[PDB]
């Protein structure tokens, strides 16, 4: 089941408030995927939180 | 000259077929006699119905009803084929058989037996006389458990349990309170062992190999796989003399099943004439299981049942069909799975002959999980690896 | 680190796509990620100036 | 005395049979690779 | 750190074989397409 | 008249260069291939069992 | 009909392109992780 991996790098990983999700996040959404087969570096969230970031900033960039 | 004709037993004479026996038989089994009441034991019933669900593996292997008490052709010889390539490594070529490897271990042993005869430079002798000679080498053995002390197996090799794979030298230890090889270097037949915590041997193989293997007669205290392989068959070979001499044949037939059914002196000298000696001839790589996938069926059943696992529902011949059966496992990953029902295979052999009646277990086990009731039964299916029986129940 | 890096250690940056695997080896030394860019004669001497 | 359309279809069926034996070539070198580095290296 | 080594360039070794097969495969596809569509 | 091998030798010149590092990668040399050495002319087998 | 099977050859074409991406992107992953 990927739901349970999805709430777990999610509300672990992630640490993301409840207020965000993946409904309400596309970026998030997409990103979701690529981040669940690396089971890995689950202990370095800081590499996951900071590449969400940059994908959110490319996102928002005039191009 | 190669003789074509096989005797199980002394009730009949020498059967004559042509060629490749074991699918001679099977084939001729199956067609010109009627197997949909014929049955294998429970314990192939049981795999059947686990086999069974699975659809693209049921389509080879025909078991088209689960209620039905009959095998089709095409899982015994998977099966066959599995027990069969256990002992044989194609990967690697053997420079030497395990049948050589055990007659040079034990011709080593009884260098001062054979100094009193003629001295033979052939294994052509050898063959001849081991019935003679591993009755001392089997009461030596026993000897030896009563004296020396320290599931019970005294067979079982103390290998590192993060290793899988048969070849190597060894890790020093594997071979410790294993006690042939004590006995062995207490009389001087295995002078050191490396990680122990020209001798006789090396005389008597190159004596009796330099015609199949040239001058380089590697030595077996050094390439000690060898000694691991002849070892397991010479444990083998002894357990199944013990067997074959224990009951005659001639005693009365308690079971349906007969050599009728399927065609429509010492116990072990029939054996030696024909499966030792011709067999050798047509082809010098033949191994153990060639002559008894009996035995090895029952070894790796009584590994399976005492719960042993190399590594610390899973059937290791089962895996190993579907290792050669499928093209995912690869070239390595089929030899891992291969080691390791060699390694179930020898650790239900050791555990068996650590039994101190033998004959009681293999009884039982032949009648709880293959139909085996007799000295006649039990024979047949040693030979043959299975045991056809009419359902009546 | 220890030797001079061979081609096959100098890795490319990749920006503007999720690279997190670079990031996780961040703190990390035999690899080196260089911008894909590389620095002409005039402009080596400009800044070593 | 069929058409050529026939036989642009039977010859892409050829190409795409020949496609589907080198798929399983490419499973076994991959397979046999894992295991061989496997083996040696990983230990 | 020889056996890194060693399983570092076999490692890059197959990803490079890996895409050479996927581009044959590809550009086979391509053919048929080609060929099937517009002769 | 005959021709000498050392014209064949130099006639028939190198095509290979190649690269080749130590066990424990300290060291690092060139290895030339003559394609007129008497190298290529035997029946070499090779094999690498792992 | 040809259609059909147009689709499905670029499905194919994709899920190439998808398998090779992901594979390179899966050792380059375990390359920086373990390897370093």
């Amino acid at each position: 089941k990927r739901d349970e991996k999805h709430r777990h790098v999610v509300n672990v990983v992630l640490e993301l408030p409840t207020e965000i999700s993946e409904a309400t996040h596309p970026v998030l959404a997409t990103m979701l995927s690529k981040y669940t087969r690396m089971s890995s570096l689950f202990n370095d969230k800081c590499a996951f939180k900071l590449d969400l970031l940059r994908m959110v900033a490319v996102s928002r960039t005039r191009r | 000259n190669v003789p074509s004709y096989f005797g199980i037993t002394q009730n009949d004479p020498f059967i004559r077929f042509h060629t490749d026996f074991r699918g001679e038989v099977v084939n001729t089994m199956f067609e010109n006699a009627s197997t949909w009441t014929f049955s294998f034991g429970i314990w192939y019933y049981r795999l059947k119905r686990g086999l069974y669900t699975q659809p693209r593996w049921k389509r080879v292997y025909h078991l088209a009803q689960m209620d039905n008490f009959s095998i089709s052709q095409e899982l015994l010889l998977g099966v066959v084929n599995a027990l069969e390539n256990v002992t044989v490594y194609p990967t690697y070529d053997c420079v030497l058989s395990d049948l050589e490897a055990a007659a040079c271990l034990l011709a080593a042993y009884g260098h001062a037996l054979w100094e009193g005869r003629d001295p033979p430079d052939s294994v052509a002798t050898v063959l001849g006389e081991l019935p003679q000679l591993l009755p001392r080498l089997a009461d030596d053995v026993s000897r030896e458990i009563a004296a020396w002390e320290g599931g019970n197996n005294y067979y079982a090799y103390r290998d590192s349990p993060d290793l899988r794979y048969y070849m190597p030298h060894y890790h020093p230890g594997t071979f410790d309170r294993h006690v042939l090889v004590r006995l062995f270097h207490k009389r001087g037949v295995i002078q050191h062992l490396p990680g122990y915590g020209d001798d006789v041997l090396s005389l008597w193989s190159r004596r009796l190999l330099v015609g199949k293997l040239g001058r380089d007669v590697p030595v077996f205290v050094h390439e000690q796989q060898y000694l691991r392989s002849g070892l397991t068959c010479l444990a083998g070979l002894l357990l199944l003399w013990k067997v074959t001499n224990a009951d005659s044949v001639f005693a009365p037939r308690t079971g349906k099943f007969t050599l009728a059914d399927l065609l429509g002196v010492r116990n072990f000298e029939f054996l030696v004439r024909y499966y030792i000696g011709p067999w050798y001839a047509r082809d010098p790589a033949v191994t153990l299981s060639q002559l008894f996938p009996g035995l090895a069926l029952l070894a790796v059943t009584e590994s399976v049942r005492s719960g042993w696992d190399p590594s610390r529902k899973s059937n290791p011949v089962a895996d190993y069909m579907f290792a050669q059966s499928s093209k995912q496992y690869g070239d390595l990953r089929r030899l891992e799975v291969h080691d390791a029902l060699l390694f179930h295979y020898e650790h239900g052999l050791g555990r068996l002959l650590s039994v101190t009646l033998p004959r009681h277990r293999v009884s039982t086990l032949g009648s709880s999980l293959f139909n085996v009731n007799d000295i006649y039964e039990l024979l047949y299916f040693l030979v043959l690896g299975f045991l056809p029986s009419v359902a009546v129940l | 680190d220890r030797q001079p890096l061979n081609p096959a250690n100098i890795e490319a940056r990749h920006h503007g796509v999720s690279d997190v695997p670079r990031l996780g080896a961040m703190d990390a030394d035999e690899p080196l990620f260089v911008d894909d860019y590389r620095a002409t004669d005039d402009e080596w001497t400009l800044q070593k100036v | 005395p069929i058409t050529v359309l026939t036989q642009n279809v039977l010859s892409a069926l050829e190409i795409l049979r020949l496609v589907r034996l080198d798929l399983r070539q490419l499973a076994q070198s991959v397979q046999d690779t894992i295991q061989h580095m496997r083996f040696l290296y990983l230990l | 750190r020889v056996r890194k080594r060693y399983l570092r360039q076999e490692l890059r070794d197959l990803g490079h074989r890996v895409q050479t097969y996927c581009e044959d495969l590809e550009g086979r596809v391509s053919e048929a397409e080609a060929l099937l569509n517009q002769q | 008249d005959e021709v000498a091998r050392t014209d064949e030798w130099k006639g028939a010149g190198v095509s290979r260069l190649r690269e080749v590092w130590d066990v424990q990668h300290r060291v690092r040399l060139r290895v030339l291939w003559y394609v007129n050495s008497f190298w290529r002319s035997r029946e070499l087998s090779y094999d690498d069992h792992e």
